[PDB]
């Protein structure tokens, strides 16, 4: 299928915003990502997502944009259809490897968040940057094989685009199963660090509700003149403080509340025998050891689930931009050429496959660390 | 001053049953309940302790759970070995420790007429000076029943005792014993004595007199 | 002073099903065949008569009738809440009859 | 093994005093915190005492608070209650458990052993021999019952048998009743188609006999 005729009215608009759009969010995106470097494991594999992008573009964009001036766009600049060749195999590769990206990142935040033992199992981060040439070596061994004499290439309807055709050879199939594929299982990682964070949310709830528990009931203390009020007080700091207990820090935290209940058995203690004031004593001494320890913790916990939140909703608004542009291509792959006359998914997956790698780097672009607003909206 | 109540105080069912116990505490406990099971005629035995593990030597058919502030203990099948007394127990402090009401597993089987029987003083406990009147209750269940006294068409309150017994190796049919004791002078003056009985499975309340 | 009725009933066939639904939470309710048939309490479960464990489930849902059943069933509801089998409230009672 | 093992109780007149003991063995009571709980007949368990042996402090329950003593001593290895200005709702039986100090897991397994338990008696009365009444079934009675009541009986353990332990099916034991006056109440069945009932008292050493006919 070569589709040599174009309308004379045809000119370089969209194709120019387009690739002006891309190199400028790919430059801000690493421009900005640069700031960082001096920077986490989440973080770096942004920058390789977006290196992927900006390698591509460079490659497969100025293909069309110099051939504009005839009116057949390529038919066949360079003899054994060497235009196509080098313009077919570039939009294959920088397709499944950015999709392997995504899925680089997904299984990141499933490992870290999931998994308490992989997070303490030392992943080095400059291991993140041998990412690259994995992913790369992968998606060049599975788009080396259209290459071979199974593999076809045709030219669409537009005069731009040669992808893969449809054909009784099993390859558009295949890669298409590999696409459909990670996105089911991208979904599924953020599927399990949404309900990852949503239980990590209701124990931050829980042990900040008790630790609102300890405070007040420690203030009723220093003002109960009666023996019968303290002991009342401290017997539900004494029930907050065995669930809110309920790694380093881990061991910490509960040697923390170990020496905080054995306090309140000493203020108990004091209070059943009568002595009041020696009972709000001991209270005093309560705030300093709980906010030594106690408190460090709880510090910790706000800081670590509101930075690995914001990047699940980095992660969240990518992979929505990666599902709702490669569906097109996905029931493209899957129906049968034959079955459409006058086939057009076909063009509309075109259009979607390239319109990803570009909304990429403006969605990090967009998306500035200052999203305390959508964190808590 | 935490007040544990215990919903269920007596439940009926057999082996390979599920049973399902609800402890609720005054006030906010995280983890300090413990349930204990009691047979008549012997020391607890602690179940399930901080109401997520299980006790070293006790058998994997309990289990415990928490939800808010309500403790569930659970029995996937009972057996003629599991047939005792259960208790929710606090242990939030080391004073601080209040026990439930109780909770007696039954054996349930079908419901059956009890047959009531009436025994009047003997002439020795006549002569003794005190006249103790029997109802007697065989072969009822459950052990939910009632006992009125009846002297001269006129109903009696108070002055009687009951005793109900356990369930029976061959059959879970309780027996009840009612006494009801006067002096000689209310044996000599009133005529008749009887004792109507109501429970479940008796479309009539069955009644039984005795006439000196 | 509580009106007790309940729909169903006529001749029923050996193996059949009947499903009767007398007409409450903290009482107790009861059947009876002129004989005890059943009584549900509560969640402290229900009881049945020798004859009736097993083929009836009480709603009475009668099942595997036999040619014995063929009387006329009542409902009654236990005015004390401590389960003393205190009835005083006696329905009306529908015919049924098997085979 | 763990074993705890309670001692001293028995019949207490009322206003009097009584001393409990518990004894452990296979540990030291310097580690664990003694506990007494107090159990009534007819009712569930009620915590009513605690010591710590490893700082000293003694707690009591509400309603029994300046009448009980707890003391351990680490000498003997074992634990002494005393109990001054007794009542009636005394009666009830006494266990002996142990529970860990914080923290560890021994204190989350609260009461994983518990003692045998004593039983304690409060009542102001004198021991009377086993009153036997015969009860006789009326003259028109198919299934037939028979009866032997015993009463006006100080202690509390007594066994009622029938034709010397030979008529032993359909035979019914009552629980005892503490009537008004202070002594219990016991009463036996039987269901037939000579009868003697035996009533053997161990701790007042009387044997009474009686013979049931019918009316
Ligand atoms: C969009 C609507 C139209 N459809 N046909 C038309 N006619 S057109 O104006 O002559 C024309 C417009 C656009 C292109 N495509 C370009 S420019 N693609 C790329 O730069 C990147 C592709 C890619 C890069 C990295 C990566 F990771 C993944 C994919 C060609 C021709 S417009």
């Amino acid at each position: 299928e070569t589709r040599q005729w174009l309308p004379p009215g045809e000119s370089p608009a969209i194709s120019s915003v387009m690739f002006s759009a891309g190199v400028l969010g790919n430059l801000i995106a690493l421009a900005l990502l640069a700031r960082r470097w001096r920077l986490s494991l989440f973080h770096v594999l942004v920058t390789e997502l977006v290196f992927t992008d900006l390698l591509g573009t460079c490659l497969i964009s100025p293909v069309v944009l110099a051939s504009y001036a005839r009116n057949q766009t390529l038919v066949a600049l360079a003899p054994e259809s060497r235009a196509c060749t080098y313009f077919a195999f570039a939009m294959t590769f920088f397709s499944l490897a950015t999709m392997l990206m995504l899925f680089a990142m997904a299984l990141e935040r499933y490992l870290s968040i999931g998994h308490p033992y992989f997070y303490q199992r030392r992943v080095s981060r400059s291991g993140g940057l041998a990412v690259l040439p994995v992913i790369y070596a992968v998606s060049l061994l599975f788009c080396s094989l259209p290459l071979l004499d199974y593999g076809q290439y045709v030219q669409y309807c537009p005069g731009t685009w040669c992808f893969i055709r449809h054909g009784r050879t099993a390859y558009l199939q295949l890669y298409a199963t590999l696409l459909l594929l990670l996105i089911v299982s991208v979904l599924a990682c953020n599927f399990s660090v949404i309900l990852n964070l949503i239980r990590a949310r209701r124990q931050l709830a829980d042990l900040e509700d008790n630790w609102e528990t300890l405070n007040d009931n420690l203030k009723v203390i220093e003002k109960a003149d009666n023996a019968a009020q303290v002991k009342d007080a401290l017997t539900k700091m004494r029930a907050a403080a065995l669930d809110a207990q309920k790694s380093p820090e881990m061991k910490d935290f509960r040697h923390g509340f170990d020496i905080l209940v054995g306090q309140i058995d000493d203020a108990l203690k004091l209070a059943n025998e009568g002595k009041v004031k020696e009972a709000q004593a001991a209270a005093e001494q309560l705030k300093t050891t709980r906010n030594a320890y106690i408190q460090k913790y709880l510090e910790r916990a706000r800081s670590t689930l509101a930075e690995e939140t914001d990047h699940l909703i980095l992660l969240a608004i990518m992979t929505i931009t990666f599902a709702v542009c490669s569906l097109p291509f996905t029931i493209f792959a899957y129906m049968n050429e034959t079955s459409s006359r006058k086939e057009k998914w076909d063009l509309q997956a075109l259009r979607f496959l390239s319109i990803n790698s570009i909304i990429d780097p403006w969605v990090f672009a967009i998306l500035r660390p200052p999203v305390l607003r959508l964190m808590r909206s | 001053d935490i007040q544990m109540t215990q919903s269920p105080s007596s439940l009926s069912a057999s082996v390979g049953d599920r049973v399902t116990i609800t402890c609720r505490a005054s006030q906010s406990v995280s983890s300090a309940v413990a349930w204990y099971q009691q047979k008549p005629g012997k020391a607890p035995k602690l179940l399930i302790y901080s109401a997520s593990s299980l006790y070293s030597g006790v058998p994997s058919r309990f289990s415990g759970s928490r939800s808010g502030t309500d403790f569930t203990l659970t029995i996937s099948s009972l057996q003629p070995e599991d047939f005792a007394t259960y208790y929710c127990q606090q242990y939030l402090y080391y004073s601080l420790v209040t026990f439930g009401q109780g909770t007696k597993v039954e054996i349930k089987r079908t419901v059956a007429a009890p047959s009531v029987f009436i025994f009047p003083p003997s002439d020795s406990q006549l002569k003794s000076g005190t006249a103790s009147v029997v109802c007697l209750l065989n072969n009822f269940y459950p052990r939910e029943a009632k006992v009125q006294w009846k002297v001269d068409n006129a109903l009696q309150s108070g002055n009687s005792q009951e005793s109900v017994t356990e369930q029976d190796s061959k059959d879970s049919t309780y027996s009840l014993s009612s006494t009801l004791t006067l002096s000689k002078a209310d044996y000599e003056k009133h005529k008749v004595y009887a004792c109507e009985v109501t429970h479940q499975g008796l479309s009539s309340p069955v009644t039984k007199s005795f006439n000196r | 002073q509580v009106q007790l009725q309940e729909s169903g009933g006529g001749l029923v066939q050996p193996g059949g099903s009947l499903r009767l639904s007398c007409a409450i939470s903290r009482y107790a309710m009861s059947w009876f065949r002129q004989e005890f048939v059943a009584v549900a309490r509560r969640g402290d479960g229900a009881f049945y008569a020798d004859s009736v464990q097993g083929r009836f489930t009480v709603y009475l849902q009668m099942n595997s009738l036999k040619p014995e059943d063929t009387a006329v069933y009542y409902c009654a509801i236990d005015s004390d809440t401590f389960y003393s089998g205190s009835y005083d409230y006696w329905g009306q009672g529908t015919q049924v009859t098997v085979s | 093994e763990v074993q705890l093992v309670e001692s001293g109780g028995g019949l207490v007149q009322p206003g009097g005093s009584l001393r409990l003991s518990c004894a452990a063995s296979g540990f030291n009571v310097r580690s664990f915190s003694i506990h007494w709980v107090r159990q009534a007949p007819g009712k569930g368990l009620e915590w009513v005492a605690y010591i710590s042996s490893s700082s000293g402090s003694t707690s009591y329950a509400d309603s029994v608070k300046g009448r009980f003593t707890i003391s351990a001593d680490t000498s003997k290895n074992t634990a002494y209650l005393q109990m001054n200005s007794l009542r009636a709702e005394d009666t009830a039986v006494y266990y002996c458990a142990r529970w860990g100090y914080w923290p560890g897991e021994p204190w989350w397994k609260a009461f994983d052993y518990w003692g045998q338990g004593t039983l304690v008696t409060v009542s102001s009365a004198s021991t009377k021999g086993p009153s036997v009444f015969p009860l006789a079934p009326s003259s028109k009675s198919g299934t037939a019952a028979l009866g032997c009541l015993v009463k006006d009986y100080f202690p509390e353990p007594v066994t009622v048998s029938w034709n010397s332990g030979a008529l032993t099916s359909g035979v019914h034991t009552f629980p005892a009743v503490l009537q008004s006056s202070g002594l219990y109440s016991l009463s036996s069945v039987v269901t037939v188609p000579t009868y003697i009932c035996n009533v053997n008292h161990k701790p007042s050493n009387t044997k009474v006999d009686k013979k049931v006919e019918p009316k």
